[PDB]
């Protein structure tokens, strides 16, 4: 019979490899008709200075309007022709691009990854128009209201830190940026070993190293100017932003700690700890008392209309938190509750409850794999944040050894008594004042 | 390496069966009931009965149900349609006889206590309203309004006079006329087969064959318009279209396919559609334009949807339209409809290669006939298909008989009869 | 009554029996101060305000 | 063991019945009881005709009370005359409790 | 009325001058006393319970 | 919009330990709060006394 | 809206005397507790002059 | 064939008491954004979209 | 739920003190008259004391 004993075994390793100029292809045979080959790339959003802030995600937008070897309808009409659903994104700290078509159209697919990356072309009229696209999805966004509040909580978070400026980049700098600052930016930022080749589904690995020789190598690997980044260990300040608008039908706010990095054992048990938080919204009808004891408070006398609890790890810090929605009237309830929860958290914690968070966790890593995208997107990111892979053995073998003792520790070391960050657009006024939020944080009974 | 092994049962129960090495065993439920199946008299049940999938029953208290189900890690869900509903349940292998015993209860014997039914009444609102914040959505199922006398015409959503009378007794009434085990349908996946033949023998003791299967929803041409402030005016017209089975509703695929139902290119204007490529040239760049299709077993529909400037739209939908005009002069290049073949190959493997949709597909097929139909052979069907089929079937969307909904401004959408 | 019998309480209370100690030795050495309690006072190291 | 010494169970229940008071106002004993939070959820699921009858039974029997009149005769409850409607509602709220409270300490 | 009685009892004896025939009187009052507000109440209070089927 | 905003500097109230933009609070965080629990403790003594 | 309503000092005198609801069916034996208040507005004022002599 | 991943059309609500209802096909989506002003209804007791079903660390 | 919102009388501690609004910006004179407050205290205690031998 099927067990984790075998079970989690028969799900294949990827191979690395590493090119000569020190791009590494990774691929995951997976017995599948469709492959979703993509490029992740390290680059992220808090390599910029002020000075060039919209660089990255400028090139976003126009990376499939043009290229050297055609014009980018050419492109287009490419991808569509094949079936392909050409993909990408940007973040805080990693940029990607993916493409999505049969293994049968696979290679055709993969040499444009390498036009894509190599030579973009960057007509200045293309500019010229992509800047008032921005200009006008600037204020299309404007339209939503929780990305707003992460960006107030990062820009609470670290204030002077790079890491802390948005993605999408000042809208008054924006109209500033140049050719040359875009090309200034792709030769300093663009190139091997920091590029990860990745693909799984029905991709032959070796076939995929070969194909990648003859157009991802034709990227610089000795640093130009021998340039070398230079990363900190940057400063977690215990801020608050409280932004309002009174006439908004909901009060919406987020609340977050300093976190354990990219690459800590830590964050395992936390979020385990985040499982035990438990997310909740008003349309389930498994509300009442019944679920996660916040979101089981989110329902008694109907408190929290909708929440989540999250844990934006970065390389070199990260936020564990939550973030919820709020009536006028109920913004400091909704936050009593949070808060005890944690409290709770920091100590009496049994162990049931932790294993039931453990379950959650390990459906949650588990159920996350499906589908080619996701273990490509995974390959992605992994390769650069830890390297290696992670197979999933090491994550249950690795969750197994978490204890309440071990959960209480962490929690206590990682949220007890801090100084939180905190945001929150509004019509915000019940929220509590600062000094009543850090006195939240903990017990004078223990 | 397997095929998966469906089953016919002697108490009319389908069940089938694909092995895997996946952890997360996921199963699922599929009664053919559905919203159509309601009449003017229980309208509006479905909406209700879907959520009472946590509520109390016979054999187990909802606390255990769900805290069981928390506990374990895994989760219930309910998907509905106006064909099929479907039950599925998600968990890890090692825990499946916990939950599937819940899904035994939960189907099979649900009974319901009046004030856990009034309890979760008002709640009906708030799905409908969260339900209806995205904008397709609220146009859609106005057009089913709009283009059916009777069976499919049924809303999904519970209408609002409705949402505090809906009674336990109709909630009986509509489990036993149509939770008929002949009508259900077992999908399980990691599961081995085996253990399925155990439980699903479990569900053989219950109820008796045939449901109550009445309606035929027969077609219809009118209208339905809403005049809101909102400056993006969106609608959509729509004409019959034969489903399914056909290798006309292959050829309706293949149409909307050519007219490009959807971008493969994100922030790219689409530059092959052919109704982007003449809407954007006919007006200002702010708009979307694609075919749509939906396939009932007794009826399809097939038609142009847009979303808008409302001084725009009545320039919009007379472009659009147009170019399916011009797909009924006969000019279509065998090319871009080769293009589009492709782009139904890839895109139905996209869309079956998660396990979720694939379960989704087969718990879909399962009813119809239950021979599963494997993807390289569904390849061989759009394969079949010629051009003048296409043009068939674009001709029939042009000589049909149209109904129309609209919701915006309206000061400028044209009416249906003038289109 | 009888439902607080289980053996999450008894994780809990094992949880929570430091802190006792803590409030206990408190409360303890708080009475003893605040009344120069002779007999326990002279034990201390240095403490010989009473004579 | 009880039997037709259960037949004599009933004749001191019966007498228990009369001592106690509250027939002689027409109260049942199920409306008598004393509302505990498990009570007042019990009395939430009372079907409307059920509840409507409750409540009048009371309010009268307060209303005679401040005239400290007794109900007439005839009009007095009899002890086979009872109803206990709260009892499946009562037990079903208590089962609840039970089963919640067993699963909290677990 | 037990219990009240038993009050007046206590008023009494301790309205009186210290003799046998008070002080017995004085331990059997006191010790009903407490017996009637701990154990006995309680009990009935179950038998009542029992007598109407609860 | 909804990335224009950004804060302003507050480098000028700041303790001096953490000025910086690079070393981690992580460890400073215990003295930073340790000073000021220092002081309260204090005063809780002499308000005893 | 009357002038009781309006008035903070009024307003608990309008929920503390005059408009609180009680059963109907109240007997003596309540009367009581009110007797003790003004057992102790007599306890205190006539006590009082004693004071001034005492 | 009649799936709506088959056969893009209308939604299929997967609402349910342990999950939200995101799902259907197109029904367009998205593509809406490179043209001006896909501005969405905000605020009407509304969810937070999504799903976090891609859960990461 | 906080339970100073649900029991009375830390309902009414909530009000007079931990929760009410005050101006910001209110300055050092105010502080005289939670003074007053503090100094009739001192006037009953210490006085209190002096009433036991006068
Ligand atoms: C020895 C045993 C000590 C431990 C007792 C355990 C009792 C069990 C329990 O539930 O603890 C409640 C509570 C625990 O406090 P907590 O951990 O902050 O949790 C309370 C909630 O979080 C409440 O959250 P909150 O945000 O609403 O907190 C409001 C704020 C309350 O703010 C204030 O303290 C008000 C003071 C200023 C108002 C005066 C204005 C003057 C003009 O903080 C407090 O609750 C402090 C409570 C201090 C007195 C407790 C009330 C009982 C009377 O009891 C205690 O305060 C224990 C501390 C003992 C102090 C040392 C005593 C040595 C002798
Ligand atoms: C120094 C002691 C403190 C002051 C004396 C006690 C305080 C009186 C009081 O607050 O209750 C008034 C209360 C007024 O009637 P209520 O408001 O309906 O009280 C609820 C009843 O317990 C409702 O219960 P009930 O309807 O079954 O009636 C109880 C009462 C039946 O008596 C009554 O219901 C009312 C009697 C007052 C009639 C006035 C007669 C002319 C003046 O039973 C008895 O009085 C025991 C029978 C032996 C007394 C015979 C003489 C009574 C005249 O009268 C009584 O219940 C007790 C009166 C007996 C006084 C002692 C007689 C010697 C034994
Ligand atoms: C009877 C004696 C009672 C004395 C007052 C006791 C409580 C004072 C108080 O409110 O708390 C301290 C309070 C703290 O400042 P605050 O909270 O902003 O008070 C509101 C200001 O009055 C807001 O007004 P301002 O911001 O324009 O500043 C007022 C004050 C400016 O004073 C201040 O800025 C605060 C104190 C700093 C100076 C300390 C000098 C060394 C001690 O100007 C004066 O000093 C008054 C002019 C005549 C005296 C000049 C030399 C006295 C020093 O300082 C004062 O209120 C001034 C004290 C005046 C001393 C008596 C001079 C004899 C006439
Ligand atoms: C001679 C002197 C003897 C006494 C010794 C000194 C006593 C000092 C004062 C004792 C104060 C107790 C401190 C404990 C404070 C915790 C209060 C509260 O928070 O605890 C709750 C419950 O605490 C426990 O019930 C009690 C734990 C401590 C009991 C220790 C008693 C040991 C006595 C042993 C006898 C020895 C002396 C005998 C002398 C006669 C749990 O908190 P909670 O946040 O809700 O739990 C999570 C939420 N839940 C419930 C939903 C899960
Ligand atoms: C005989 C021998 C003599 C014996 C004498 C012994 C004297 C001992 C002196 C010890 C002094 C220590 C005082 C400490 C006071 C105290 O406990 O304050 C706690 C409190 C907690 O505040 P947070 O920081 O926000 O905590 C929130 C965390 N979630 O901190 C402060 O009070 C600091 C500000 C001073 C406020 C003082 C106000 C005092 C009034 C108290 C009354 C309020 C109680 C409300 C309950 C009312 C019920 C009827
Ligand atoms: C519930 C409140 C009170 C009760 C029960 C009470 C009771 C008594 C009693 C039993 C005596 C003994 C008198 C005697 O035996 O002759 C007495 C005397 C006295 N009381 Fe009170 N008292 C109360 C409140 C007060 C108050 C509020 C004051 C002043 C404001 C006061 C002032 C006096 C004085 C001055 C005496 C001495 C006069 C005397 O002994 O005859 N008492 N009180
Ligand atoms: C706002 C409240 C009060 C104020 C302002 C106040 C003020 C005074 C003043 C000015 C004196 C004169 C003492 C002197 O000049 O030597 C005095 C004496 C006295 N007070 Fe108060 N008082 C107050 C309340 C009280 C209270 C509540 C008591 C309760 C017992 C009390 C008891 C006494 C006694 C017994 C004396 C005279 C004993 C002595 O002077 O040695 N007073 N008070």
């Amino acid at each position: 019979t099927a067990t984790f004993a075998q079970a989690l075994q028969f799900v294949p390793e990827t191979q690395v490899s590493l090119l000569d100029n020190g791009l590494r292809v990774a691929s995951e045979q997976s017995s599948q008709p469709t492959c979703t080959v993509g490029v992740w790339i390290d680059v992220g959003s808090r390599f910029e200075t002020e000075k060039n802030n919209g660089a990255g995600y400028f090139l976003e937008h126009l990376a499939f309007k043009g290229t050297k070897n055609r014009p980018g309808s050419a492109l287009e009409k490419e991808v569509e022709s094949m079936g392909a659903h050409l993909n990408a994104y940007s973040t805080r700290e990693h940029t990607a691009y993916y493409i999505k078509a049969l293994s049968k159209d696979l290679p055709k697919a993969v040499e444009l990854l390498g036009d894509i990356v190599q030579n973009c072309s960057l007509e200045d009229s293309q500019i010229e128009k992509e800047r008032d696209v921005i200009l006008r999805e600037m204020q299309e966004n404007d339209a939503s209201m929780r990305d707003v509040v992460f960006n107030y909580l990062h820009a609470t978070a670290f204030q002077g830190t790079p890491l802390a400026q948005a993605v999408e980049g000042p809208s008054e700098n924006v109209r500033k940026l140049s050719r040359a600052d875009l090309t200034e930016y792709l030769s300093t930022h663009y190139k091997a070993p920091r590029m990860v080749l990745a693909a799984a589904g029905g991709v032959e690995h070796q076939q995929l190293l070969d194909l990648a020789q003859k157009h991802l190598g034709g990227i610089p690997w000795t640093y130009a100017e021998d340039a070398v980044p230079t990363l900190t260990p940057c400063r977690f300040t215990g801020s608050e932003i409280r932004h309002r608008d009174d006439a908004l039908p909901f009060a919406h706010v987020a609340i977050a700690v300093e976190g354990p990095g990219w690459a800590s054992p830590d964050n395992v048990a936390l979020q385990v700890a985040n499982a035990i938080i438990g997310h909740y919204d008003c349309t389930y009808g498994g509300g009442v008392h019944l679920s996660s004891p916040l979101a089981s408070g989110a329902v008694a006398n109907k408190l929290c209309q909708s929440f989540q609890t999250f844990s934006i790890c970065y390389a070199e810090t990260g936020l564990l938190g939550a973030h919820f929605v709020c009536d006028r009237m109920k913004i400091d309830d909704m936050m009593f509750v949070l808060q005890g929860q944690w409290m709770r958290l920091c100590t009496s914690a049994t162990e049931s409850e932790v294993a039931r968070g453990k379950n959650i966790l390990r459906n949650a890593l588990v159920s996350h794999l499906d589908g080619t995208t996701p273990v490509c997107e995974d390959i992605g990111r992994s390769l650069l944040t830890y390297g290696r892979r992670i197979p999933l053995a090491e994550w249950e073998s690795r969750i197994a050894e978490v204890d309440a003792s071990v959960v209480r520790e962490i929690c206590s070391k990682y949220i007890y008594d801090q100084c939180p960050a905190v945001a929150g657009y509004g019509p915000i006024e019940q929220l509590p004042d600062y000094n009543r939020i850090r006195s939240g944080m903990f017990w004078l009974r223990f | 390496p397997q095929d998966l092994e469906f089953t016919k049962l002697p108490n009319g129960l389908v069940i089938a069966s694909l092995e895997n090495y996946s952890p997360v065993s996921r199963i699922g439920l599929f009664i053919k009931a559905g919203s159509r199946y309601e009449d003017f008299s229980n309208l509006g049940t479905t909406h209700l009965l879907r959520l009472t999938s946590s509520l109390t029953t016979k054999g187990a208290s909802s606390f255990k149900i769900t805290r069981g189900i928390e506990a374990v890690g895994g989760k219930l869900s309910v998907t509905a349609t106006r064909e099929n509903m479907a039950y599925t349940v998600e968990c890890l292998r090692g825990d499946v006889d916990i939950l599937m015993e819940f899904l035994l209860n939960v189907t099979t014997a649900p009974e319901f206590r009046r004030w856990e039914v009034a309890d979760l009444q008002p709640q009906l609102k708030i799905d409908k309203a969260v339900a209806f914040q995205n904008p397709q959505t609220h146009v859609i199922e106005n057009l089913h309004a709009a283009a059916y006398r009777n069976a499919l015409a049924n809303p999904l959503y519970c209408p609002d006079y409705r949402i505090g009378k809906v009674t336990s007794e109709e909630l009986h009434y509509f489990v036993q006329n149509h939770f008929t085990s002949a009508r259900m349908a077992l999908i399980g996946l990691g599961v081995s087969h085996p253990v399925l033949k155990q439980v699903a023998e479990q569900f053989l003791n219950m109820r008796g064959g045939l449901g109550l299967s009445g309606a035929k929803a027969n077609y219809r041409g009118g209208e339905i318009r809403e005049q809101n402030g909102d400056s993006l005016v969106h609608a959509a017209f729509v004409a019959e279209s034969a489903v399914a089975g056909s290798a006309e509703a292959n050829a309706f695929s293949v149409l909307q396919h050519v007219l490009g139902a959807g971008p493969h290119v994100k922030r790219g204007s689409n530059t092959t559609s052919h109704l982007h490529q003449a809407v954007a040239k006919a007006t200002q760049q702010p708009f979307d334009v694609s075919a749509f299709n939906a396939s009932y077993s007794d009826s399809g529909l097939f038609g142009i949807y847009t979303i808008s400037q409302a001084t725009a739209a009545g320039d919009v939908i007379k472009a659009a339209y147009n170019q399916v005009k011009t797909i009924a002069q006969g000019n279509l290049s065998n090319t871009d409809v080769q293009a589009a073949k492709n782009k139904l190959k890839a895109g139905y493997l996209m869309s079956v290669e998660s396990s979720e949709c694939f379960l989704e597909e087969v718990g879909s097929q399962a009813l119809v006939a239950g021979s599963y139909m494997p993807p390289s052979t569904v390849l061989q069907q759009i394969d079949s298909v010629a051009n003048a089929d296409i043009i068939n079937a674009a001709k029939k969307f042009v000589s049909g008989q149209k109904s129309m909904a609209a919701s915006g401004n309206l000061g400028h959408t044209p009416f249906v009869d003038e289109l | 009554v009888t439902r607080f019998l289980g053996p999450r309480y008894r994780e809990l209370v094992k949880n929570w029996v430091p802190t006792a100690y803590t409030w206990g030795a408190v409360g303890a050495v708080g009475l003893v101060w605040a009344t120069d309690w002779r007999l326990i006072l002279d034990w201390v190291p240095y403490i010989n305000g009473k004579f | 063991a009880v039997s037709a010494s259960g037949k004599w169970l009933d004749g001191i229940r019966k007498w228990y019945y009369n001592a106690a008071g509250f027939n002689k106002l027409g109260l049942m004993r199920d409306d008598t009881i004393y509302e505990d939070e498990d009570v007042k959820e019990a009395i939430r699921r009372l079907p409307e005709n059920l509840y409507n009858d409750r409540m009048f039974r009371i309010k009268r029997a307060l209303d005679l009370n401040l005239k400290h009149q007794i109900l007439p005769k005839e009009q007095w409850t009899k002890y086979e005359e009872e109803n206990f409607y709260l009892e499946p509602y009562l037990k079903e709220v208590i089962r609840e409790r039970k089963e919640r409270e067993e699963w909290a300490k677990k | 009325w037990l219990l009240a009685a038993d009050l007046l009892i206590l008023t009494w004896i301790g309205g009186q001058p210290v003799s046998y025939p008070f002080t017995i009187i004085g331990q059997v009052a006191s010790v009903l006393y407490f017996t009637t507000i701990l154990i006995l109440m309680p009990t009935i209070s179950l038998i009542e319970n029992k007598m109407l089927k609860w | 919009s909804h990335t224009d905003i950004k804060v302003p500097d507050f480098s000028e109230y700041r303790r001096l330990e953490v000025l910086d933009s690079t070393k981690s609070s992580r460890e400073s965080s215990e003295a930073r709060k340790g000073f000021s629990y220092l002081v309260t403790g204090v005063t809780t003594v002499g308000v005893a006394y | 809206t009357p002038m009781r309503k309006t008035n903070p000092l009024m307003k608990l005198i309008n929920h503390s005397f005059i408009d609180l609801p009680t059963p109907s069916n109240i007997s003596a034996w309540w009367n009581f507790g009110s007797l003790l208040g003004a057992c102790l507005i007599l306890q205190i004022t006539t006590g009082l002059f004693l004071a001034m002599h005492y | 064939m009649l799936s709506v991943a088959s056969r893009s059309g209308p939604f299929a609500p997967v609402l349910s008491a342990t999950s939200r209802g995101v799902a259907g096909a197109l029904r367009p989506l998205v593509q809406a954004t490179v043209p001006a002003t896909p501005e969405q209804p905000v605020l009407d007791l509304k969810r937070p979209f999504l799903s976090r079903e891609s859960l990461s660390g």
